[PDB]
RNA sequence: CCGGGCACUCUAACGGGACUGCCCGCGAAAGCGGGAGGAAGGAGGGGACGACGUCUGGUCAGCAUGGCCCUUACGGCCUGGGCGACACACGUGCUACAAUGCCCACUACAAAGCGAUGCCACCCGGCAACGGGGAGCUAAUCGCAAAAAGGUGGGCCCAGUUCGGAUUGGGGUCUGCAACCCGACCCCAUGAAGCCGGAAUCGCUAGUAAUCGCGGAUCAGCCAUGCCGCGGUGAAUACG
């Protein structure tokens, strides 16, 4: 009937619901090809489907907020990395072998004091 | 085609060329093929005779350009400096009116740096 | 660039607007 | 429909404070709509470490404002009974709005 | 790196021909991490070498970076007094990094006014056997077997 | 000069703050004014009482004020006469009618603000510093503590070159975050100068 | 920081652009916070003693 | 490109003392430490001496000179 | 948006989870290598946190304090000027020299913050700064706010240029008793140096550098291109 998977990367939240049918996606909305119009990186989000032989065969409702479209990008694709698992818990044997059903966590890195960026330190002359 | 004090802007787009007069800018170009109604666009060799009679005419009765300009603004330079206006002496000595720093970064109004015999031991960095 | 006071980026940088960089 | 906005810079003494709110009211009203959260307001006081320069000594100081809900709909008296007059937390000040 | 042996960070393949190599060069063309512009220029090169060149590109950019890998260069040294310029061999992984990144630089050393072409035609002279690209490697070996007498400090 | 305040490090934790109510934008600032003019009297007056503490708790026109002493009577007074004056001295500083609760220190010998000013004084009197020091270490380290260590200042005994003594018994850990670590500190203005006095007393842990 | 020059609680400002902050502790005008009415070091000070309600040290 | 807006500002320190000269034609001097203000065509053909902080110099106000403002008839620094 | 519904995102409080705990290998042991499970590991990533002491380190100008000195004044009030001067030298930075770019338009994703005379919706007058009017907010429920880089379409066509904005002339807004000295902002004109930098020299090992915009404290206003902080996109390389 439905399928549901979360997804967070770099400060992102992806709701993915897939459900048998054609293979679409609606993003918010818009096509899957729509939201992210033009984007090179993209076609990353479905690679957890064409990791089981899946988007033909599924079909994708998904909500997206925060981050960037590229945060989003991976959100999505842990989304449906995961959502994927509770259909067939089967497929973690080489779904997760591929690392898609991890939350990369490389995050901001906090700016500290006496630094110009976190670590970008100040420059000296004459020292 | 020629239009103000000596205006011979040719081969580029009207807007840009009429930019190549002392007194027009990116903005009375537009304006002027604006109300002269002229493509901008239009390849200031590929006008017509008629549109270069329009902009010849409205641009040189509308604004007060070239020449007749240099003679103004050299003249307002003149009066604040023949009174006793202090931003007319920071034109006789030379240095930046508008009020910034002279210790440092004044090169664009005094020149080029005019070097001379300092203090070493005495941490200047 | 980020300088031109009188261009989009020129307001942005300036935190401001006008001519330039109308409020909508 | 008795809203109530706790707020307290201890994230005990509302939890005590409005929690109390909670089982009180509950025998004399609705059934509450539990003592929703809200997000939290922080304020930073980023300050040089020792007087005369050392420009980047600094530590940083906050204080964070924390908030809560609650709200009762279905007001009958006994409410307004086992309520009106039976707090206890000092660092906490409410402010109600029916 | 005093303690370990700086393993080499893994790249994730290309976006279209699932190659990491490619991936690398995409990187090496990036600048400010605007990693779309990047993929797109060697993308849109890629469609130039298709046309002008009746060969699959992914073949011709692996026969460029070929042709412009180092197999040996000079590494300074100081014996005895005078630094002595010892020639010796080029790590592969070393090989690679050099390769790819003389590619771009003598790409954005071509005239042409597009970037996407700059690599185009680069990389197509690369496979030729011609090009900047190729000037540096085919000089980097010059360098070395022409210091080859202070070869015996192998290093 | 290295090393935060014991207190201010652990006020998360072991350790509460000494004014706890919630206030904001236009009142915190003057509502907090006050509490310093609060404590401002109270040390200036129950010195010889043996301030430690002065606990400040708020809800609206009825404040708390908790005066901790060694000699509660001292504060108290003749059959609760002071108390009435002081009580009152107060409201002549903030309209405001406020309380004035008393509680009494159980061993003023773990109270690293008693011990500090017990050696601030004896310093002022003109006793051994050296001696002073180990003595109050030892007071503190003899009646409970699992830790305890005192510092004095420089100009040690009017010497004209500014020193510094320590003493120091048992764990003290100033790196453990849940020590519980009584942070005390004492002036003692003097002929030849200030010369500040620090207690520093640990006790249980977790 | 001279009680002399502490006449900023004059009000008086004859025009209201002359008043000016200044510490209600040690009086340093130089970087005195509105929230508190005390300047960078007051505000310190007191932090670690814990005289400021509910003002806990920042880390994150 | 200077501006003030709807209001040229002048001290009635002088203002008020400039016309009452007015009346009885001009006079021979005057001094103000109100550099600060604009000067007005009444001002014309006086002679206010205004401060440079140290000093009372003396500036002969004609037309040519009218909406300026006094200090900047006054300087203040000394150099060369 | 409406009823409705707490599932989900989230909000904030608490609980769980990682310990070389399990499997194979070496070792006397600690532990090293490898593998499974797992969101994650062998200190998972970033903070707070700085020993006994050193430098006669820094600050009596934050405050405190010994001693010395001044008391019609080495005190106090005020107006004005100065701290903003310049032939020059250095440090830290901003903007840039351009096509992996600049401009116009259209269109899309963020976080953390701040708001009482304060944020300012929306409507109107103005090219505009901004003015007039006026809703909501007491602020997860209203406002600052538009994120920018980005995607799509057009223009520019390699030129000191639709690069770059210094400098200067004029008009004007706004705060403030008051913007000459000495404010920021807007619009017109002006349109400099600069075509990638000698010797020498600085930063950073991953979500880091690089790059893009957003907020805050101080604060009437503001010389912020500074400082503290936020998220977006996102590398190269390390033999040794
Ligand atoms: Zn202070």
């Amino acid at each position: 009937e439905q399928y549901y998977g979360t997804g967070r990367r770099k400060e992102a939240v992806a709701r993915v619901f897939l459900r048998p049918g054609n293979g679409k996606v609606t993003v918010n909305g818009q096509d899957f090809n729509e939201y992210f119009q033009g984007l090179v990186r993209a076609v990353a989000a479905l690679e957890p489907l064409r990791a089981v032989d899946a988007l033909g065969r599924f079909d994708a409702y998904i909500t997206v907020r925060g981050g960037g479209k590229s945060g989003q990008i991976d959100a999505i694709k842990l989304g449906i990395a995961r959502a994927l698992v509770q259909y067939n818990p089967d497929y973690r044997a080489k779904l997760k072998p591929l690392g898609f059903l991890t939350r990369d966590a490389r995050v901001v890195e906090r700016k500290k004091y006496g630094k110009h960026k976190a670590r970008r330190a100040p420059q000296y002359s004459k020292r | 085609a020629r239009i103000a004090g000596v205006e011979i802007p040719r081969n580029k787009r009207v807007d840009v060329a009429l930019t190549y007069i002392y007194g027009i800018g990116k903005a009375r170009a537009k304006e002027a093929l604006e109300k002269t109604g002229i493509n901008p666009a239009t390849r200031v060799k590929d006008l017509t005779e008629a549109e270069v009679v329009r902009l010849r005419e409205y641009v040189e009765n509308t604004w007060k350009l070239e020449g007749e300009l240099r003679a103004e603004v050299a003249a307002n330079i003149k009066r604040l400096m023949d009174i006793g206006c202090y931003r007319g002496l920071r034109h006789r000595r030379g240095l930046p009116v508008r009020g910034q720093r002279t210790r440092t970064n004044a090169r664009t109004r005094k020149g080029p740096r005019k070097t001379v015999a300092g203090k070493k031991k005495a941490p200047r960095k | 660039g980020k300088g031109d006071r009188r261009t989009r980026r020129g307001k942005i940088w300036r935190g401001t607007y006008g001519k330039y960089r109308p409020r909508k | 429909k008795i809203r109530i906005k706790l707020r307290g810079f201890d994230h005990k003494t509302l939890d005590a404070s409005a929690q109390k709110i909670v089982e009180a009211a509950r025998r004399s009203g609705a059934q509450v709509s539990g003592p929703i959260p809200l997000p939290t307001r922080v304020r930073r006081f980023t300050v040089i470490r020792g007087p005369f320069k050392h420009k980047d000594s600094r530590e940083h100081f906050e204080l964070r404002t924390h908030n809560r809900l609650v709200d009762i709909i279905n007001p009958n008296r006994k409410t307004i009974e086992q309520l009106m007059t039976l707090d206890l937390p000092t660092g906490v000040e409410i402010e109600i709005k029916t | 790196a005093r303690r370990r042996r700086a393993e080499v960070r893994q790249l994730q393949p290309d976006l279209v021909y699932g190659d990491v190599l490619v991936t690398a060069f995409i990187n090496k063309i990036m600048r400010d991490g605007k990693k779309n512009l990047a993929a797109r220029i060697f993308y849109d090169a890629c469609k130039i070498i298709q046309e002008k060149t009746g060969q699959e590109p992914l073949k011709v950019f692996k026969q460029a970076v070929e042709n412009v890998k180092p197999r040996m260069e000079v590494r300074s040294r100081r014996v005895g007094g005078a630094n002595y310029q010892v020639p010796m061999e080029v790590s592969p992984r070393r090989q690679q990094s050099l390769a790819l990144r003389w590619l771009v630089q003598a790409a954005n050393q071509r005239p042409e006014r597009r970037a996407a072409v700059r690599i185009a035609h680069e990389l197509m002279d690369a496979a030729e056997g011609k090009g900047g690209a190729v000037k540096k490697k085919e000089d980097v070996e010059r360098m070395a077997e022409a210091n080859r007498a202070y070869a015996h400090y192998r290093w | 000069g290295n090393k935060i305040h014991p207190i201010g490090f652990r006020l998360g934790i072991t350790r509460d703050w000494e004014s706890r109510w919630y206030a904001g934008k236009k009142q915190y600032r003057h509502l907090l004014l006050e509490d310093q003019r609060i404590r401002g009297l109270l040390e200036k007056e129950l010195y010889s009482a043996g301030l430690a503490r002065v606990d400040i708790e708020r809800a609206a026109d009825n404040v708390a004020v908790t005066v901790h002493v060694a000699k509660p009577g001292v504060v108290i007074g003749r059959g609760g006469e002071r108390i009435r004056v002081l009580r009152e001295e107060l409201a002549k500083l903030t309209g405001k009618n406020v309380a004035l609760n008393v509680q009494e220190v159980q061993n003023p010998n773990l109270s690293a603000p008693l011990v500090a000013q017990r050696v601030a004084e004896q310093i002022e009197r003109r006793f051994a510093v050296r001696r002073a020091i180990k003595q109050a270490v030892q007071r503190v380290m003899e009646s409970g503590a699992k830790g305890a260590k005192v510092i004095v200042s420089g100009r040690i005994g009017g010497a004209e070159q500014a020193r510094t003594e320590w003493a120091a018994q048992g764990r003290v850990p100033l790196h453990t975050l849940r020590a519980n670590i009584d942070y005390g500190f004492a002036l003692a203005r003097t002929t030849y100068g200030v010369l500040g006095v620090k207690a520093y007393i640990f006790l249980g842990e977790v | 920081a001279r009680k002399a020059l502490i006449e900023k609680a004059k009000r008086t400002p004859k025009f209201k652009v002359r008043a000016y902050t200044r510490c209600v502790r040690c009086g340093r005008a130089r970087s005195v916070y509105r929230f508190f009415g005390l300047c960078r070091i007051c505000l310190r000070e007191l932090a670690h003693k814990g005289q400021l309600p509910g003002v806990r040290k920042a880390s994150w | 490109p200077r501006s003030l807006k709807k209001g040229v500002f002048v001290d009635d320190h002088l203002l008020e003392k400039v016309l009452e000269l007015n009346a009885k034609g001009e006079k021979r001097l005057i001094k103000t430490w109100s550099r600060r203000s604009t000067i007005v065509p009444e001002m014309v053909g006086h002679t206010i001496a205004v401060y440079n902080g140290k000093q009372h110099v003396p500036v002969y106000i004609t037309e040519n000179m009218v909406g300026h403002k006094l200090g900047e008839f006054a300087p203040t620094r000394t150099y060369r």
